[PDB]
RNA sequence: ACGAGAACUAGUAAUAAUUGUCAUUUGCAU
């Protein structure tokens, strides 16, 4: 309603999660030889490099302020291959997907990118949170086991952080005895089958349980 | 100051020109003792150098919360003024490492000095908490015979800044960075943040020469009751 | 500055159960594996009793602004007019005497009652357990009192006396009205730890 | 021994455990494990007392006593192989031991407990 | 504010048998392994008759939502009211006097009764073991009242004295329409133990 | 490390705490984690002595700290009941220089 | 100790229990040994009071009269050795081998019940 | 003569609130 630039406060007070801050990173992986090696021996003139690098430009100078209009971030340095943005936790991991995959729909699956996304308190100095700083995430984590764990949540109430943070000290201490543990807890809880095992199954799981452990932290 | 792991020593990359990515060698700050001269001689690879990082792990950073309640906090209704700390650990096996030399004499006074002041601290909040440490003397064959080479460049290994007379004919060829080097003064004049040290600028470690030159120790004062030295003097390795 | 340290210790009547964990287990020390009682649960219904003795407005529920003493006595030290606490009230824990008590007699420390319930229109019973702390059990206890003005020193006593006296007369934990956590405080101390104060014209019942 | 803590999946038959075994029938073979598991933790020694010895020889009164009262308990005593590790525990009369049985008695405890009608 | 207590004796008239901790045992204390009437069931049968006595409608059986006036006496705190409750009930505990009166006549505390069940077309028996708490022993109790406002202590106090004369023609306990839990009470005493409240006027029979 | 290793104890005690409204009577809960019962801590102090003549004066100041301390709290909600440290083993030592320390106590 | 368990599997034959012994048999018995038991717990020293050493004489007087009442009762009596022990006890006048007894017979007891036809 | 030196992540609040171990069933056929 203001249309007043605000302070970094004014994405830390959201309550739809930790009034935490979101900050990411990323770089072409493959860019140093797109434009050295370029494509190979036939296309290499002044003008078909010239195109590519105008391209690029242009990728990362309007896509961006196009895609990011849903999210509740602003952007602060973007363009060449570096892509600096901050703002709600939660905001910045919607959005990362989104450019992940908005951008291998423009680069045609032949250009990657690597990023890295941190959670960070308000009121640091933003000099300090800077130095600190894909499928696989999209389907497995945030697609399946998020889904099934937020269902499972909201539908048995009562089930606040104490619950939630039991699972994580079983979780993170790897042991059988643990697991037993865990099969008591999650007994004593009133979810339905189906969640209760699904969780159970994971849990059995080295790969399965650190994607549990990561998902359910997200919940939080 | 240089870090060590385990059994690594480690020193830092010099600046020298390699013809060859230009990426990989850009991530990376130090080289250990094992491959140093292969690295002078072009024998160290890409996949190498990505190894080489890999195995850097030697430490990690963290910032620590602190709050201070000296403020009206004592009298009434004021808010606290949290600020932070930024601090370094070691793994149970690393460390850092000096290099010394001069006169038996002057190493016997050192040895004299460095147990007094191990029970000191080496940092910045020494008195709340932070930076003791306990030293041992190793004679390593390999560092030894890295040092005693004999050769036409030279690598700068601490941060020195050539007298007036010579710098002329020091910097005929070389490859350098200049650091800004600031900050205040203990015990000198009446406010300490009234008295900060002038600017001074150096070259960096990891410079190459092909004209050595001798320092000094500079004085960065005025305004004060005694002189205050900054250091500039070179310990050249010769290959 | 002084300090002045009360000792005693709190001997449950009937079957207590803070039992913070949530079956329904009662909190336990890690290193001892025997009930205790955080000194929270004493300082918040001392606070709450001896704050319903005196004003409580409507207003004064809305806040927990509550008794300028009482407040001076636990401190607020929340918006504008602060004060800084002046009672430390530390947990119990379970004596060494019932401890060799309970060994040598062979008694358990922890009873398992179990109870129903009758809804109504269906007069269909759903039971549960409960855990309590069996009685005669005794904790030991340390208070600590701060003397930042001197000529206060009568008045918080009185006041503390108002809040062993009124607590003696009511429950911790929870099931109070069902029976449950009815203490007793035996055999008090009062000595000065802490500097030049005389305690002796003071007690505690 | 592990194979006697995992048995109790293998005896999901059909649908009934254990032929009939609830929980709420080990309430009393519970009181006294947890009793005498709060009692050995906080001794100091491994050497037991031996009046820790009768308490043990108490132990396999009741765990006697259960298994006659019902059957359903009876199989799961007898088939997990409970009185000789009872005996076994009594024999070497080790801190550590006991405090091994009790976990494997707890496990035992907590996994059946998983699946009840 | 101020707690008025009610203390008194339940006498056992016939049988007692409340049995929580089950051949078939009752409720126990370990300390002494002397029987208890637990405080629990006496509120919960004082809650249900003095609910009945007053109006109870189906759509008030469905989920414990109780007439208003009980509801104050007793406390619900549910329906986004503020009612703790204002009566608290400990638990009994097998006197003193009853201990010696069975030591010098040499009679046990505890009955030993069997019975069984005849078969339909069979007349074939089953039986049946129910342990029961001896004839003629008392209990104590003792009660806390909180007055959290003046002007329904009198009103408060009637209903309780109708709540009691029902429970002294009632059964506290187990399978009391089978000839055991009918109760009396004796040597009520009305203190205001903590306060500036009389109780001269105020009675209970 | 070793005794809790042994006996099976966790490092950290999770305590559930709960706060009641006034006029409302609802209950919203905390969670505070706290450091265990018996644990020890190793600590190291050092004392520069710039001046001989005042080091019974500072440490006579710091034993009556200590001794403060002692009957105190370190950390948060102390008042609310946690935080009470006691002091063992203290050995005092000459580590620099020629000064004798076999005098000075602290408790 | 545990003597109860040896003996109990020596009186196994062929099958019949003690020549038919039932827990029937034996519910007076158990009984006025549980309120000896509760009696004796509410007490505080370990001298015997008269009135207890009363209570034992009239105990002894019980055992004999259901031993002479039955004929398998006595054969149980007889070898388990309950008349001598009871002899020693009554002999000794100390509370802890009164519980130590306690703890025997209730032994025996479960072991009885837990094989029956 | 160390981008130093000063600086308690501190203060307020508990596991609470309503729930009955109950409802039927011959120590019985000689
Ligand atoms: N469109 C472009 N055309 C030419 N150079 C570009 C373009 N975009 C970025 N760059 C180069 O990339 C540099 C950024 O380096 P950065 O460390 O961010 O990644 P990088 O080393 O190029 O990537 P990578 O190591 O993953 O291949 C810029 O300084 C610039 O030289």
């Amino acid at each position: 309603q203001d249309m007043r630039e605000k302070g970094i406060g004014s994405y830390v007070d959201r309550e739809e999660g930790v009034k935490r801050l979101g900050v990411v990173r990323a770089d072409i992986d493959n860019l140093g030889a797109t434009f050295i090696s370029g494509i190979p021996e036939k296309y290499n003139s002044i003008s078909r490099t010239a195109t590519l690098s105008r391209q690029l430009s242009l990728f990362f100078k309007y896509e961006l302020n196009h895609l990011l209009e849903n999210y509740q971030i602003t952007a602060i340095y973007s363009g060449g291959d570096d892509l600096f943005l901050i703002g709600a936790w939660d905001d910045i991991i919607e959005a990362s997907i989104y450019i992940n995959d908005k951008f291998k729909e423009f680069t045609l699956d032949k250009l990657t990118l690597s990023a890295g996304v941190g959670m960070f308190s308000g009121k640091y100095p933003v000099s300090k949170m800077a130095f600190e700083t894909w499928d696989e995430f999209k389907k497995n984590i945030l697609e399946e086991k998020l889904l099934v764990l937020q269902q499972g949540f909201s539908q048995t109430d009562e089930h606040g952080k104490a619950f939630i943070y039991k699972m994580l000290a079983l979780l993170r201490n790897n042991e059988a005895i643990n697991i037993a543990r865990l099969a008591y807890l999650l007994a004593r809880s009133k979810m339905n089958e189906d969640f209760t095992s699904k969780i159970f199954n994971w849990a059995q799981n080295d790969k399965d349980k650190n994607q549990l452990i990561t998902a359910l932290e997200y919940y939080i | 100051t240089f870090p060590y792991e385990n059994e690594l020593y480690y020193l830092p990359k010099p600046l020298i020109k390699i013809d060859s990515n230009h990426k990989a060698f850009k991530k990376l700050k130090y080289v250990p003792v094992h491959h140093y001269n292969q690295y002078l001689n072009g024998e160290l690879s890409a996949e190498d150098a990505t190894d080489l990082n890999d195995i850097f792990n030697i430490g990690y950073f963290s910032l620590q919360t602190k709050v201070s309640l000296i403020a009206q906090e004592t009298d009434s209704s004021a808010d606290s003024e949290p600020y932070s700390v930024g601090t370094f650990t070691f793994e149970p096996e690393a460390g850092l490492y000096f290099i010394a030399k001069g006169s038996e004499e002057t190493l016997d006074h050192l040895n004299n000095i460095m147990t007094a002041l191990q029970y000191s601290g080496l940092g910045g909040k020494r008195n709340a908490g932070y930076g003791q440490f306990e030293y041992e003397i190793i004679n390593n064959q390999q560092l030894s015979k890295l040092l005693n080479q004999n050769g036409k460049h030279s690598i700068l290994l601490s941060t020195a800044m050539a007298k007036k007379e010579e710098i002329e004919s020091a910097l005929k060829e070389a490859r350098y960075i200049l650091t800004k080097r600031s900050g205040f003064v203990q015990s000198t004049n009446y406010s300490e943040m009234l008295v900060k040290k002038s600017d001074f600028y150096s070259f960096s470690s990891g410079s190459v020469f092909k004209n050595i030159f001798n320092g000094d120790i500079f004085n960065v004062g005025h305004n004060g009751k005694h002189p205050v030295y900054r250091y500039a003097k070179p310990l050249w390795l010769e290959v | 500055y002084s300090k002045i340290k009360i000792s005693g210790t709190i001997e449950v009547v009937t079957g207590l159960h803070i039992g913070g964990g949530g079956d329904s287990p009662v909190v336990r020390d890690l290193q001892t594996k025997l009930p205790i009682i955080p000194g929270s649960s004493i300082k918040g219904k001392m606070r709450n009793l001896l704050a319903k003795h005196f004003g409580l407005k409507m207003k004064q529920e809305s806040h927990n602004q509550d008794d300028e003493r009482v407040l001076r006595l636990f401190g607020s030290s929340e918006k504008g007019n602060i004060q800084r606490a002046r009672l430390q009230i530390s947990d119990a824990f379970f004596s060494e005497k019932t401890k060799e008590h309970f060994a040598q007699n062979d008694i358990a420390y922890t009873e398992t009652k179990f109870e129903n319930t009758i809804n109504r229109l269906t007069a269909v019973a759903n039971p549960r357990q409960i855990e309590r702390v069996t009685r005669g059990s005794e904790f030991d206890f340390v208070f600590i009192y701060n003397v930042d003005e001197e000529s206060q020193v009568e008045d918080d006593f009185e006041n503390i006396e108002k809040a062993i006296h009124l607590l003696e007369n009511d429950y911790l934990g929870g099931g109070g009205t069902r029976g449950n956590g009815r203490i007793q405080f035996k055999d008090t101390n009062i000595e000065t730890v802490v500097g030049e104060y005389d305690s002796t014209n003071l007690k505690i019942k | 021994m592990t194979f006697a803590h995992e048995v109790v999946k293998s005896n999901v038959k059909n649908q009934v455990l254990f032929n009939g075994l609830t929980t709420s029938k080990l309430r009393n073979l519970m009181e006294q494990v947890n009793r005498l598991y709060t009692i050995a933790f906080n001794s100091n020694e491994d050497q037991l007392n031996e009046e820790f010895i009768d308490e043990l020889e108490y132990l396999k009164i009741k765990f006697y006593y259960e298994a006659g009262r019902e059957k359903s308990v009876d199989e799961f005593l007898k088939k997990t192989l409970m009185f000789p590790i009872i005996d076994r525990v009594i024999k070497k009369e080790s801190k550590k031991f006991f405090l091994d049985y009790c976990k494997y008695f707890e496990a035992l405890v907590a996994y059946a407990k998983y699946y009840q009608k």
